[PDB]
């Protein structure tokens, strides 16, 4: 998912639903990974201001709200806190 | 509750000097939605090859449809036994000379095209819940109908139930309890009220002495009811729970069509396009068993709820008989207090009773005694109790302080004045 | 389930409408599929490096592809072979390789062994199938082909659809041998020996596995069936990219995302579809719909009836009954002189009467019906009771001068039959096993 | 409401960091970026 | 006797459906155990007989649940019948329409198959006549009210009469009682009060 | 106090039957999930579970 933003420090204060694109049949064991940075050059290099966030997925049960137009607008993480647990059960 | 302590004493009584005419609203469900289900449409989404597989069961769905038909007939029963107590449509009189009492809020409004009254109009708005076909072609109800779930309409419409209610009100206010026991006589309203009063142990004089005040209290109480159910909507909780349960069980029933029950899918078209005869049969058997089982679960829950509603409807019929068509001596059956009378109002899938009752209000302590020794013989009262304001002795009826001088007709004599305990000395006037 | 129905009104199902024609509507793709490249390949890949071919934009031809190659094992999971033509597949992948003879059984869910643990693993939730056929005449030469290899050793079994082309030395012993050959540490790959005159269990077998998923994503591969033109506003045996059902179709204005092709309601059935050839969003409804109630005086009194169609608007009931296809004995009850639009729906076969009586047969919404004698069925609003009016006055009373001593009979059930059931006798007809 | 490890490259030291990370049955990767620097990934 | 016959019919019909449900296959090859046990060996006879056992036990449970529902209904009806036997045969009920349309005099029970029949005999006033009335009587400035009955007029005189039978009596002091002056009450009229 | 004790007994006995019904196989190879999930792979563990 790609979105506009005008915040500089930390995550957005909101919620966005990710769409699929790709589903490549590579058949590869993956345990480690890495990111590919760039160099502005003119050791003779400089790096522009960029920030990347990494978060490990976990096996969880979620609840999803599909609006009338068919896009996810809200969700609940069951087992986050008791309130979300009750929203999950009910 | 509030802590309290009654100052019990062997010679002290407390008698009311004033009263209130309270009106209490209490709500009973009577009917619920007459649902109906086509197994074939629900289990087998209009596919013939699933219908043939289902056909070998056969008796299960006859059983289910029979049960739901019984439920629907039972609901129309419940409405009949509650509202159709009398088969004479007494129209209300045109001139409202009821001795100060004002029934405009409960009686039908002729201006409105419907025969509902003001209170009935309010009651039909605090409950939320006819979808003609072509609306679905162009929602929960549409899915229900597409999956064989229909809601049959009640036999009696709301206008007709309101007409029954209006007839009951007209009989109650023009004839009293007489129209329940055969032919409807007539009686001026203040007299009927005098005698509903006599029924609770206060003499008819008290009404006529406070007729205007009592009518004012009744009118004010009716207004407070109007405000109280015009402001908040949780008053009609029971009816809304009935509606919600009935509309929610159906939603679970359609939502249970998404279960696989161990099959490869939950859509018959998927199984019937991806599989040949053999394994389509063996998977469709699983789906048929699961869906029929869920149908049976729904029908069983409906039978339970129908039994509950029949109990409530039998109670409502008993209340209509014993409190609208008469005055009940049963305690707390028709209101907190000594019952004077009751009015019915229709409501979606139920009935509302305005029970108007006598509540003694302002109590005063008095010194009392069980008997009176006049000249060696003991005197006891017929109606009422011996009471004292400190100096003299009077007989008075309980639920209103109206002392009378001790006379021979006020009392009676039985034996010498030694056996009784707590007797006191006083003269007994002889007219 | 009997003959002598009693007086009343009975709900019934709808045996009325049956389908008469079929509709097939698949996209406009005529490219013959690249199956020669995967079946008629000069060299298949070694099993440890099995070759996955993407397949797209195909009119995927008939079931077994019984053209020249006679296929030994053709066993399909999730799809019956017979229906294999009728469908359109979303994401097809052709996994091709060659193995020895006896190991062909290992290519299936839940199997295990050399192939299904170190070389090529399948899932349980696998939809697709496995064409296996002998190719000794090609994939074996004198002296044995030393081109087809299999992974002899791995420190753990594979996950499904995972490839492993590594060549690190497998340390059989506890002492590492720094990645070279030696004692207790062996080369993980072993070459097959496929002599042209060796046993059946050692002859090279060509295997391909077509893996796909059905009716959940935009189809690109289509079966050999030729499309037709859809018959709208009438219920058919439609076929939209594989699904087989029955129901009227209608236009819709839902906003489908590009990667989505189906749309499901709360019941999990299809309520929105996209036509393959014409890019547009539609919706589906059934055609056997609507309840039907039948009003009868008790047979032994007549055979006339009336029919109530629930919640229909019988300016357009014949389109709801689908009165373009049914015996006329029903179509007389679809339209006639005796039509009556009650709030409960439309009633056919009974005349509306302006009177009002206490009623025999309830219909609904204040309407009842009866069989009157003018020998016919009548439908009317019921009579609540005799109209009456008490002459209320502030100084007038009514007092009885006489009475009656009436006797009223009223009946209550008290008990019912004390039944009892032996499970063993009922379920198991006195059989011990 | 989990905790995600923040990494960033800022001119300002120069803070050049892009180490190897575990890939434990899934990763969520978000970039608040302006000039096309966080561009590709390795997996293995 | 509709209700009793419905009870009998339902009880005799649930059993008939119960036996008729032995013809269902429940996904098995047949619905007769002998067929399965003659055509199949141990293994697949077991796996099909499990299907049949599950289906038949399920239908048994359905029957028992329906019987529990009906038994609760019948217990409610029986409790009502016991209440009616207590309050109308063993006594006279003041409850309205509990034991007949009218003022209840008495009741007789009669047995019946799987139930009871009550002959409720009741008083129904029949022939009504209009009269002019008033709530009170002003004799000499004091108001008179009746003890039993109501003040009634045949146009000329005034009488007290009990309601549900016209039996007028001349106004006397024992017929009535006195409470306060004759101004407060509304609708009072003027008449003498005989003194015995 | 028969009626109260019958209420208590029925309520405490239905629960006991409920736990005792965990021993039924319902046509499966066993009635303990650990047995099925240790002896079977994904496919047939699913179909028995
Ligand atoms: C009995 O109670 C009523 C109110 O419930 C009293 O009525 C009030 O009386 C006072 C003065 O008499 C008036 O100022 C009020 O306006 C009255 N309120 C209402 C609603 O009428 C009545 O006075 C009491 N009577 C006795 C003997 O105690
Ligand atoms: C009975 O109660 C109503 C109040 O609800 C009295 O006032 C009438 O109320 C309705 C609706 O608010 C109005 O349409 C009428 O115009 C009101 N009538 C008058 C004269 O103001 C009503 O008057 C009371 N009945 C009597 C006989 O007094
Ligand atoms: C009520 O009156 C009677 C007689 O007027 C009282 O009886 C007398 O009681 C006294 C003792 O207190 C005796 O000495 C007398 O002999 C009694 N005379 C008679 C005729 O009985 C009686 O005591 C009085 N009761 C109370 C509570 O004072
Ligand atoms: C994917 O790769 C990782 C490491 O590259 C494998 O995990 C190691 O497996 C060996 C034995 O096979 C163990 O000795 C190591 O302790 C494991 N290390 C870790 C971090 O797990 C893993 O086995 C591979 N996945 C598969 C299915 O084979
Ligand atoms: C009260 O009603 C009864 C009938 O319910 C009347 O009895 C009839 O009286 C007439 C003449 O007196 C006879 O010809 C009939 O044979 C009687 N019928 C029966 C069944 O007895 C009785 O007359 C009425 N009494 C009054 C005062 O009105
Ligand atoms: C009932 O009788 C009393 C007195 O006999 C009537 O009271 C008189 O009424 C007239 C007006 O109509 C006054 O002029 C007198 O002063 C009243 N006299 C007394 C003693 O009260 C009373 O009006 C009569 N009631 C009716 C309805 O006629
Ligand atoms: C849904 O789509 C319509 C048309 O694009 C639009 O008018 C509406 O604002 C949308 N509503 C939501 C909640 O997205
Ligand atoms: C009656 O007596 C008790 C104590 O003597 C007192 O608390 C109570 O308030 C009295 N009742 C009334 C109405 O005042
Ligand atoms: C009690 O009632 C009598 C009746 O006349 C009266 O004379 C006396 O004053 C009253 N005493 C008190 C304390 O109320
Ligand atoms: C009532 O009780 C008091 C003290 O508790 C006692 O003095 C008095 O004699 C008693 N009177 C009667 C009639 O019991
Ligand atoms: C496929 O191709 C043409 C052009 O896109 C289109 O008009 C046509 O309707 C499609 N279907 C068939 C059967 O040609
Ligand atoms: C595959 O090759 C053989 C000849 O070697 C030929 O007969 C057959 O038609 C070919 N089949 C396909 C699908 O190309
Ligand atoms: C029904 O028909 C039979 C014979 O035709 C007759 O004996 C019976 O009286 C009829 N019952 C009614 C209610 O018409
Ligand atoms: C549909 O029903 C309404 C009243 O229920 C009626 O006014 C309307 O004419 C009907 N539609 C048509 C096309 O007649
Ligand atoms: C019945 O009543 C309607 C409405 O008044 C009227 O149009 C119609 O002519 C009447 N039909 C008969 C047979 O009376
Ligand atoms: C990260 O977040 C979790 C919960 O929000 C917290 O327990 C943890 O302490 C945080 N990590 C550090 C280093 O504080
Ligand atoms: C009483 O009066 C009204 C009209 O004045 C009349 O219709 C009614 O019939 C009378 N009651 C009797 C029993 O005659
Ligand atoms: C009313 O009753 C009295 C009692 O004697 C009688 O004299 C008088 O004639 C009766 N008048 C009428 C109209 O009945
Ligand atoms: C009764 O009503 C009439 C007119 O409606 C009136 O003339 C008469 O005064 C009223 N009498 C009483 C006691 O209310």
């Amino acid at each position: 998912k790609h979105t506009p933003i005008n915040l500089v420090r930390d995550l957005p204060q909101g919620f966005s639903a990710l769409e699929p694109l790709v589903d490549l049949p590579i058949g590869i064991n993956i345990t480690r990974f890495q990111t590919l940075l760039a160099l502005h050059r003119s050791s003779g290099w400089t790096a522009g201001a960029a920030a990347y966030y990494v978060g490990y997925l976990q096996p969880r049960t979620f609840l999803l709200k599909y609006n009338e137009n068919g896009t996810i607008t809200d969700a609940v993480d069951c087992a986050l806190d008791p309130l979300s647990e009750t929203k999950c059960t009910l | 509750g509030a802590e309290n302590s009654v100052a019990y004493s062997n010679n002290s009584i407390a008698i009311p000097t004033n009263f209130t005419i309270s009106v209490t609203t209490e709500i009973l469900p009577v009917s619920m939605t007459k649902t109906s289900v086509d197994c074939t449409m629900y289990i087998c989404g209009d596919s013939t090859e699933c219908s043939n597989l289902l056909l070998q069961y056969g008796s299960f769905c006859t059983q289910l449809n029979r049960a739901l038909t019984g439920i629907a007939v039972e609901q129309d029963k419940n409405t009949q036994e509650v509202f159709a107590q009398v088969k004479q449509i007494y129209k209300t009189p045109p001139i409202k000379d009821f001795g100060g009492f004002n029934f405009s809020q409960i009686l039908p409004d002729p201006s409105k095209p419907s025969k509902r009254s003001f209170i009935e109009d309010l009651l039909f708005n605090k409950v939320t819940l006819i979808k003609q076909y072509g609306d679905c072609l162009g929602d929960l109800i549409c899915a229900q109908k597409f999956n064989g779930l229909t809601v049959l309409p009640p036999l009696l419409t709301d206008e007709m139930i309101a007409q029954y209610t209006s007839a009951l009100l007209a009989g109650t206010i023009t004839s009293g309890w007489t129209f329940g026991a055969g032919a409807a006589l007539q009686i001026p309203f203040a007299m009927q009220m005098a005698y509903r009063f006599n029924g609770i142990g206060v003499t008819q004089n008290v009404l006529y002495e406070n007729q205007k005040l009592i009518a004012n209290q009744f009118n004010s109480a009716i207004g407070k009811i109007q405000d109280s159910l015009s402001s908040t909507a949780s008053a009609l909780g029971k009816l809304q729970d009935v509606v919600n349960q009935n509309a929610q069980a159906l939603n679970t029933l359609v939502k249970q069509l998404s279960s696989n029950f161990g099959a490869i899918s939950s859509v018959l078209n998927d199984i019937l396009s991806r599989l040949d005869k053999c394994e389509a049969e063996v998977q469709i058997d699983r789906l048929i068993t699961g869906r029929l089982q869920s149908l049976q679960t729904y029908v069983t829950q409906q039978l339970i709820r129908a039994a509950e509603i029949r109990a409530s409807a039998n109670l409502a019929a008993t209340k209509m008989s014993e409190c609208v068509l008469g005055q009940s001596k049963r305690v707390d059956f028709c209101g907190k207090g000594y019952h004077l009378m009751s009015f019915p109002q229709s409501a979606p899938h139920g009935v509302v009773f305005l029970h108007v009752t006598y509540v003694p209000a302002q109590e005063k302590n008095f010194t009392t005694a069980p008997a009176i020794c006049h000249d060696g013989k003991a005197h006891f009262p017929r109606e009422g109790v011996f009471v004292s304001n400190g100096t003299h002795w009077f007989v008075t009826q309980r639920n209103f302080y109206e002392p009378q001088i001790i006379t021979t007709d006020n009392t009676f004599v039985s034996g010498n004045c030694d056996v009784v305990i707590g007797i006191v000395n006083n003269t007994v006037y002889d007219p | 389930k009997s003959f002598t129905v009693e007086k009343g009104i009975y709900q019934t199902s709808n045996f009325r409408v049956q389908p008469t024609e079929s509709i097939v509507r698949f996209p406009n793709i005529t490219n013959l599929c690249p199956f020669g490249e995967v079946f008629n390949a000069t060299r298949f890949a070694s099993v440890y490096a099995w070759n996955r071919k993407r397949i797209s934009n195909c009119v995927a031809d008939y079931s077994v592809l019984y053209n020249s190659a006679s296929f030994s094992t053709f066993k399909c999971y999730g799809v019956s072979p017979t229906k294999l033509n009728d469908l359109c597949f979303t994401n097809v992948y052709a996994d091709s390789f060659v193995i020895r003879g006896d190991e062909v059984r290992q290519i299936a869910p839940g199997q295990t062994g050399k192939i299904a643990d170190y070389n090529y693993k399948l899932p349980c939730d696998f939809t697709g199938c496995v064409i296996a056929w002998n190719s000794n005449n090609l994939d074996s030469k004198v002296g044995g082909n030393y081109n087809y290899l299999y992974r002899l050793f791995r420190k753990s079994n594979l996950k499904p659809f995972e490839r492993d082309i590594s060549t690190e030395i497998y340390q059989a012993g506890s002492t590492p041998c720094n990645g070279v050959e030696g004692f207790n540490c062996y080369f993980p790959l072993q070459s097959y020996g496929f002599q042209p005159t060796n046993g059946v269990g050692y002859q090279p077998y060509r295997v391909v596995v077509l893996s796909f998923e059905l009716l959940h994503a935009p189809a690109t591969v289509c079966g050999p069936k030729k499309s037709t033109n859809l018959v709208k506003n009438k219920c058919v045996n439609f076929n939209f990219n594989g699904l087989t059902g029955t129901g009227v179709l209608t236009e819709s204005n839902k906003k489908f995302l590009p990667f989505q092709q189906f749309g499901r309601d709360i019941a999990d059935t299809t309520d929105a579809v996209r036509d393959p050839q014409t890019l547009e969003i539609l919706d589906i409804t059934p055609c056997s719909f609507g309840g039907v109630s039948v009003i009868t005086p008790g047979t032994n009194t007549s055979n006339q009836v009336a029919v109530l169609y629930q919640d229909v608007n019988c300016t357009e009931v014949p389109v709801a009954i689908h009165a373009d296809q049914l015996t006329p004995t029903w179509r007389v009850y679809s339209t006639g002189s005796n039509v009556f639009q009650t709030r409960a729906g439309c009633l056919i076969g009974a005349e509306h009467v302006n009177n009002s009586y206490e009623c025999d047969i309830p219909i609904g919404a204040g309407i009842c019906a009866s069989y009157q004698t003018s020998q016919s069925i009548i439908a009317y609003t019921m009579s609540l009771g005799a109209e009456n009016s008490v002459a209320y006055s502030n100084n007038s009373i009514a007092i009885p001068t006489n009475f009656t001593i009436s006797v009223t009979t009223e009946i209550l059930p008290v008990s019912m039959t004390k039944t009892s059931v032996d499970c063993t006798m009922y379920i198991c007809g006195d059989s011990t096993e | 409401f989990s905790n995600v490890t923040w990494f960033h490259a800022i001119h300002v030291t120069k803070r050049f960091d892009n180490p190897v990370l575990p890939f434990n049955d899934g990763v969520y990767f978000a970039s608040t970026e302006k000039s096309n620097i966080i561009r590709g990934w390795i997996f293995g």
